[PDB]
């Protein structure tokens, strides 16, 4: 006889990566956002699955549609609204593993921290698309404003937006063309993501500590699958508290009225997770300006590993910055709220402020505090 | 009855596989349409602005658009109005719905003439049978009113009056408007309503012939090449 | 990378007990209730602070727009 | 070694050739179609516009505002300096036809269509981050960084304006 | 930083310009090639016929 | 006097980047002229019955 | 100084999966269908995901999104034809491939040949329901004819059908969750074609000797490389002649018109290999045994590697068993030809009679021919 | 086209045919559909409470 587990090809893939898995006995709560990242990719496939089930899109017809969803269909106001919840709770556990990732210098991983990047990109496109889809008077408004937001570049920006409209305004063919978009590329998503973890089980999980964990480590079943699993059921009932209890608090009510052209939103925003990069591109006053501001800003995830200038891999044992960390955060926090907020006195201001310090936090702070520390603690 | 009469292959200008098609017959099959098939039959899915570059120019295509009027609005009390028809808008509609032509038609709901040779079989040859092959039942078949014997029609009873003969309508570059050239321009314009990718199509494949005759002897010249290490490989034996 | 070899230990002895044979939850709260808030001290001054300057500007933000909603009597004549 | 690279050379050339037509077949299948390319001239505005009003259509797809405008306007447009403006136009330069102002209602800081008969200047004011505009769309007080656009029309018999 | 600054480096450097300078005239006859840019192709005089 | 293949290869065939450089302008120059030929040997099949072989008569 | 390609994770699956693979240098045009296979599959999500740019799954605007698309749409109408004569080729192909396993015993890889049987319920799956998304006259009424072979099941066919139905027809419901499954199928199709090549990694190809082929191994690259770029660039021959001479040989005339539910065809044709599976259907003369016989006229390919009892794993050396596996090529013509003709005389007793000699010819007789040869040989 | 009684399956009948004549015999405005106006309105009920008897 032999062991089916480890001599099953599939069956030994499975076990080499997530059974007999070799993974770090002490990683907290914050290493369980990988799986909840990858359960709700799972969710929002099923839910936006059965959501395309009973969805046509078509500019005449998608409020109809969506009202059809949420009415005639069997339960199909609760899949639109787990779909809504899921993207909007995806993004929660995508920024807190991304603060992970910055917290405990999961960054070190060069590879993977890139394909993570592109990860984000991937998702946040996906949702703004998903976004654009039901064809509201503010999904319709923001699709314009980014699509404008792309054509600030000079002499292709106008060409690449008539491309990426199919015409001169956000329109059927625009519509048609996005519902394909957000129903592909999830499935590209899933892909990279089997990449992301390729990457890191090449390279290794990181431990809170920031050290080398090889000295005790024990195996992913059945530690990590229950803890994985209690987290999974956190998970559940946040997002089912928010789905049956508070269903409105994320999402905008301008977006439950058929798209009007002609009729402007009198405060217009994107739904809460591009607010800091809406922020800081109304707080640079250059359409160039603005929207290298929000592509380099999330570029600097991917730039953060070569600024790495500490002998010590976490923050767990580095106070200063620590405290420039959650400034950061605090930084963010700003940002959301003042992308939340209009275009007055002082919220102008403010938000520059805010984008200037955060860019100087991630860029300049950081690497001289870390400077500061090692001097502190005498290593050189 | 159970029987069928298959339309024989007729040897049309655009049968090769590099010919296209003859636009003076295209744009005179339109007059025939416009003025004799326009009364029954529809086209949802063929526009003047389809009409601009392979049938009329674009001035002699805007005018036949304006020649007919086009329902449209709301206006400032919310009612649809006439206004005379553009580039933009597609062929007019005989009836609004079916059961008019129903109605009107006895019974019998003419399809749509836009996709006609991609939908019947045999294509522009069953057009061209259908139209030039009415003739008296035979004895002892019997057919009421409004009904009309044909032997490629299945069935072989259609309710359609005889819609072409002779001089029933005048061209343009003075062709003679005999019932056999107005069914061959009818059946070519037809085929064109039914694929406007003809001749840009048959060009396309024109280029990727001339490119896949070119690619492959020099694709399998890098296959022989890359391989003929292992082709000519020789082996030899040596045991002790 | 493979679970039989990853590092090289020596002189290190392990004590370990069953789950059926120890409790799950022992002393939940007279040594959970300590720990938690000595992990709070430790670490609330490098957390805090910042979310305070968040709610102050907060506020400062909300009553700057709600005075520049208000009008002034800079218009007698 | 010329002659084996000469054949390599020619058939990857084809094959660029093969590639760069299919890879355009899609980008211009994902461009604008042939319909949409129809309406991009938009319908005629007619004489409908009441006096001192605006109306707002769907030119190029997109919100176009056409406007009576008065003889004070006109006159305070004619007042109104070319310099004085974040950007250096004027009126006369603007609009050739003073009675009628077409203009596409596209803000110049986000692209918010503008709230018609509003604002402090007498224009137009767009609300998305508070944008004031004179009757020619000139920027006065805003944050837009550009001025609006004037679409390119042209006008037959008094009855008649082509506009695309 | 400092590791690519001596003479050994700026003589390979120095090897590697024709190489990375005909790398980038084939990125941009590349360029112009497939996208079929108007500003450079209506100077080289066979291609200028099909433009009209 | 050298072979062309041999001058071919000595000036444009051995270095890579001369070679993808006479590549690119080969597919150039190669995609005018068959678009030249491939055109003209379809209105020389299709003569008389295009739209611009039968256009002369309508815009004038 | 090191070996990227085989110490980068990426490069080295890639370096041991398609460019240092140890190949067979003898493996037959024959083989080159899996990369065929492929390219088709890739072709078909391409060719797919531009036209549900372009279209709207709808029972009012699904043929007048086709027609738009043909028409209005530049070049959609050879994106229509691209996709249609791809499906056609990859269904060639796919025979191809399974007459290339049945004729050098590739069978016998079990676990590869049962991952390559999904992969063929899941191409008929979804080429199904991307017939039935041009909804017309064929689309709607095959539609309701294989789903009321799906009703033929006892007791719970009525309850399936109205479920698979959203409703109790073909309905807008039902176009549009066909809609979603067409296109989220091939998805599923890629992943198990991704398992499909893990099974066939484990133990390396096979030879058309049916021999050990690790006494003459070459790496997959040059030769196979460009031995597949050869194959590839004679299928784009093939099916683009297909598109741009014949488009409509393989396909119907009346499918062309709008889909009448109260109107009907003089008669019912799917496409080539449903015919052969209606020509199935319709031997036997019930319901459920009609639908019995088509599913295990399916499931026989794997019930196949069950039923080698030759001592010669391939058909290289029997030359009996050559003249049986021919008769069966020569019988699915017959049976495509019977399922293409309407049920009368004689064709009715021919596809009994062909049907019968199908099964007979693959479940008792090959296996006789076989201990037959091993007879002769005096292996037995 | 004719005139029915209409039956379970058919919704509430609008009170104009198109919205711009809505908007001529309203003077103008045009009334909103009240399908989502709690969830389109900020405050929701409280809005339309406040708004009726304000
Ligand atoms: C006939 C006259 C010429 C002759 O006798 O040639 C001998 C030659 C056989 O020579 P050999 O020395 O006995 O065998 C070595 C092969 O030549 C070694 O080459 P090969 O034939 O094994 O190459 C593998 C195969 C690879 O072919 C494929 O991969 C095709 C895959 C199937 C087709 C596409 C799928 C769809 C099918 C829809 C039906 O390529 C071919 O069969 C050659 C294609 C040539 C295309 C036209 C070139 C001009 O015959 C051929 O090569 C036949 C094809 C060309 C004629
Ligand atoms: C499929 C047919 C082509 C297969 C690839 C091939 O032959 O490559 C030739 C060769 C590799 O195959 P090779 O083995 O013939 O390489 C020999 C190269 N020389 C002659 C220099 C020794 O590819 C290249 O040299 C680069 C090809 C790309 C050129 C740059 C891009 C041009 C278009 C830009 C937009
Ligand atoms: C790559 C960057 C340069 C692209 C470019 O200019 O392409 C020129 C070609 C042709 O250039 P063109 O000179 O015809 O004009 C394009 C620029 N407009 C229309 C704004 C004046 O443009 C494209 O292919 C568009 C690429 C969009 C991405
Ligand atoms: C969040 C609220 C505070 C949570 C908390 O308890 O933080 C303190 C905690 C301390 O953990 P640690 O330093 O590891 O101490 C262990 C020592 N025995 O510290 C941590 O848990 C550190 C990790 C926190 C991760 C979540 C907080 C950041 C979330 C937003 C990140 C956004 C990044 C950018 C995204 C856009 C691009
Ligand atoms: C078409 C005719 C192809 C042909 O010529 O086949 C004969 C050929 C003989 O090859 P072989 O005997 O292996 O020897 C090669 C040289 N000694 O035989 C071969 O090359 C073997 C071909 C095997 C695959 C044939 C597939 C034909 C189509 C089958 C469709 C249905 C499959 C089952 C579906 C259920
Ligand atoms: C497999 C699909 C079977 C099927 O067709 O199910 C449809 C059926 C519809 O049921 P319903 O919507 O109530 O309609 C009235 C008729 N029963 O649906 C049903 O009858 C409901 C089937 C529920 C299946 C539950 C499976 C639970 C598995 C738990 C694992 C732990
Ligand atoms: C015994 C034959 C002797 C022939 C001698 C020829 C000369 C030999 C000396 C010179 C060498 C010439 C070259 C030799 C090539 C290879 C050898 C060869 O061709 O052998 C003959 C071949 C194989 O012989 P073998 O398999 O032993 O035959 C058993 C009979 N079943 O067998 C054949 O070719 C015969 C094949 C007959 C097939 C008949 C099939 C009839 C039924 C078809 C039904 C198809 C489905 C129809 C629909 C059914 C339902 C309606
Ligand atoms: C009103 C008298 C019509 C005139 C003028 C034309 N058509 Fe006719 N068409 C008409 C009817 C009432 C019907 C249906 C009759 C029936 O028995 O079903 C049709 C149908 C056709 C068809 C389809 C035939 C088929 O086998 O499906 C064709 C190909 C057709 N009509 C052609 C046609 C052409 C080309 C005409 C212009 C010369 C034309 N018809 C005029 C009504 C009328
Ligand atoms: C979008 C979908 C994503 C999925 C499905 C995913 C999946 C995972 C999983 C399962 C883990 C293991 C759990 C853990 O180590 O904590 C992980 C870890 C990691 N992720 Fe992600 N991730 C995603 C996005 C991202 C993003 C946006 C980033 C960074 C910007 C990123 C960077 C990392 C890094 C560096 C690690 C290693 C952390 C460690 O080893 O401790 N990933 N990811
Ligand atoms: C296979 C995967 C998916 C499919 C088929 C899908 C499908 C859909 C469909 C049909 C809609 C329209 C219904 C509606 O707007 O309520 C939608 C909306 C949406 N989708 Fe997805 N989706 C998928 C995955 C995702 C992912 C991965 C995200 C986020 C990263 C996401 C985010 C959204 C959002 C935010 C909306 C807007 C819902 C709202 O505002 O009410 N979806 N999706
Ligand atoms: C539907 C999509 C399919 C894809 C994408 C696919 C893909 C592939 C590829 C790439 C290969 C390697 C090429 C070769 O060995 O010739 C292969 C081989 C193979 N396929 Fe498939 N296949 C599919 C369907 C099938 C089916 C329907 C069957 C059997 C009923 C099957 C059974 C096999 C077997 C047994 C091999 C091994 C061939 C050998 O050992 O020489 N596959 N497949
Ligand atoms: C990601 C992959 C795919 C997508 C997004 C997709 C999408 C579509 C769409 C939108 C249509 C309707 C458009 C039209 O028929 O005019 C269609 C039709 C069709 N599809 Fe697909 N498809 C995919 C893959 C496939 C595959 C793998 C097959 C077969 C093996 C297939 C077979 C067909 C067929 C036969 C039709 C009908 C063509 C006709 O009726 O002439 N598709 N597909
Ligand atoms: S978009 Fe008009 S004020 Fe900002």
């Amino acid at each position: 006889m032999t062991n089916m587990r480890k001599t099953h090809p599939l069956f030994k893939i499975i076990n080499h990566s997530f059974i007999d898995l070799p993974a770090p006995s002490n990683i907290s709560s914050w290493w369980n956002f990988g799986s909840l990242l990858g359960v709700c990719l799972m969710v929002q496939i099923i839910t936006g699955l059965f959501l395309a089930m009973h969805y046509t899109s078509d500019t005449m017809t998608a409020f109809s549609s969506v009202t059809h969803i949420c009415r005639d269909v069997n339960y199909g106001w609760l899949i639109r609204y787990m779909h809504a919840n899921g993207a909007s709770m995806f993004f929660i556990c995508l920024f807190l593993h991304v603060g992970r990732g910055l917290y405990y210098g999961s960054y070190t991983f060069m590879e993977t921290w890139n394909i993570g990047v592109l990860l984000l990109f991937a998702v946040m496109a996906t949702a703004f698309m998903g976004y654009v889809l039901p064809w509201g008077q503010m999904s319709f408004w923001g699709a314009t404003v980014i699509t404008n937001l792309l054509s600030a570049i000079p002499y292709i920006g106008t060409t690449l937006v008539e491309w990426i409209w199919g015409g001169f305004s956000v329109d059927k063919a625009t519509l048609t063309r996005f519902f394909a978009f957000h129903f592909i590329l999830p499935f590209i998503i899933a892909a990279l993501a089997i990449v992301h973890l390729l990457f890191l089980h090449e390279t290794g999980s990181n431990n809170p500590t920031g050290l080398n964990s090889d000295a005790d480590k024990i195996p992913f079943h059945p530690y990590y699958t229950i803890k994985d699993i209690l987290g999974i059921l956190i998970m559940f009932l946040i997002l089912m508290t928010l789905v049956l209890f508070f269903p409105d608090m994320l999402g905008d009510p301008d977006n439950y009225m058929p798209a009007n052209p002609l009729n402007t939103p009198p405060h217009i925003k994107p739904e809460w997770y591009f607010l800091f990069a809406y922020a800081i591109l109304r707080s640079i006053p250059n359409k160039l300006g603005g929207v290298l501001a929000l592509i380099l800003s999330i570029l600097i995830l991917a730039l953060m590993p070569f600024l790495h200038t500490s002998k010590q891999r976490s923050l767990m044992f580095r106070p200063i910055t620590q405290i420039l960390y959650w400034i950061l955060v605090a930084n963010l926090l700003i940002l959301t709220w003042i992308g939340g907020q209009p275009v007055e006195h002082p919220f102008i201001i403010i938000g520059q402020l805010a984008s200037i310090s955060y860019f100087s936090i991630i860029l300049i702070l950081m690497p001289i505090s870390g400077i500061i520390e090692d001097k502190m603690l005498k290593l050189y | 009855s159970d029987l069928e009469l298959h339309p024989p292959s007729y040897p049309w200008s655009h049968r090769g596989l590099l010919s296209s098609l003859d636009h003076t017959s295209i744009r005179r099959g339109f007059q025939v349409y416009k003025q004799v098939c326009s009364s029954c039959h529809s086209m949802d899915y063929v526009a003047y602005r389809h009409l601009v570059g392979v049938c009329y120019t674009e001035e002699e295509a805007k005018a036949l658009a304006e020649e007919v009027e086009v329902q449209d609005g709301p206006n400032d009390d919310g009612e649809m109005f006439m206004r005379p028809g553009k580039l933009s808008d597609y062929f007019p509609k005989p009836y609004p719905n079916p059961e008019a032509a129903r109605a009107a038609n006895n019974g019998a709901l003419p399809p749509d003439l836009s996709y006609i040779v991609r939908a019947r079989h045999g294509g522009e040859d069953y057009v061209f049978s259908l139209l030039t092959g009415y003739c008296e039942p035979p004895t002892g078949v019997s057919l009421r009113e409004g009904l009309y014997f044909n032997p490629y029609f299945p069935g072989q009873a259609i309710g359609m009056a005889p819609p072409i003969y002779t001089e029933v309508l005048e061209y343009d570059d003075g062709t003679p408007a005999t019932m056999s050239q107005v069914a061959k321009d009818v059946a070519t314009f037809l085929r064109w309503a039914s694929e406007p990718e003809h001749d840009h199509r048959k060009r396309m494949g024109l280029k990727m012939l001339l490119m896949m005759g070119l690619l492959l002897p020099l694709t399998y010249a890098m296959k022989r090449h890359k391989w003929s290490v292992l082709k000519s490989r020789k082996l030899a034996y040596r045991p002790p | 990378r493979e679970f039989g070899n990853l590092a090289r230990i020596r002189h290190v002895i392990s004590y370990s007990l069953s789950p059926f044979e120890q409790r799950a939850f022992p002393s939940y709260f007279s040594k959970g209730i300590p720990n938690v808030l000595r992990r709070t001290r430790e670490r609330i001054l490098r957390v805090a602070p910042p979310f305070v300057v968040v709610y102050l500007i907060y506020t400062w933000g909300n009553q700057e727009f709600e005075q520049s909603k208000r009008k002034n009597p800079a218009m007698y004549e | 070694k010329g002659f084996s690279y000469l054949v390599t050379a020619t058939t990857t050339v084809g094959v660029a050739y093969a590639a760069k037509n299919v890879v355009s077949q899609f980008v211009s299948s994902m461009s604008a179609s042939a319909d949409v390319l129809a309406m991009s001239k938009i319908e005629i505005k007619l004489s409908d516009i009441p006096e001192g009003k605006n109306m707002a259509f769907k030119w190029r797809g997109k919100p176009l505002f056409v406007r009576h405008r008065t003889k004070k306007e006109i006159d305070q447009e004619a007042a109104v300096e070319v310099s004085q403006l974040r950007d250096p136009q004027h009126d006369l330069d603007r609009v050739k036809k003073p009675e009628w102002v077409i203009l596409i209602g596209v803000c110049t800081h986000l692209g918010c269509v503008p709230i018609a008969n509003a604002g402090d200047f007498g224009g137009y004011y767009c609300p998305c981050h508070g944008s004031h505009y004179d009757a020619s769309g000139r920027i006065r007080k805003g944050p837009a960084p550009l001025n609006l656009e004037v679409p390119a029309y042209e006008f037959t018999s008094d009855d008649v304006v082509v506009v695309g | 930083l400092s590791r690519f600054l001596g003479p050994r480096y700026r003589e390979l450097a120095r090897n590697w310009i024709p190489t990375a300078g005909m790398w980038g005239t084939v990125g941009a006859v590349g360029l112009v090639w497939a996208t079929d840019w108007r500003l450079i192709l209506d100077w080289v005089p066979y291609i200028n016929g099909k433009f009209k | 006097s050298p072979t062309i293949p041999s001058r071919l290869y000595s000036l444009l065939f051995r270095r890579t980047s001369t070679f993808a450089l006479t590549i690119a302008v080969g597919a150039l120059f190669f995609e005018r002229a068959f678009d030249q030929g491939a055109d003209a040997i379809y209105e020389h099949i299709n003569e008389g019955k295009l739209w611009k072989h039968i256009k002369h008569k309508y815009e004038n």
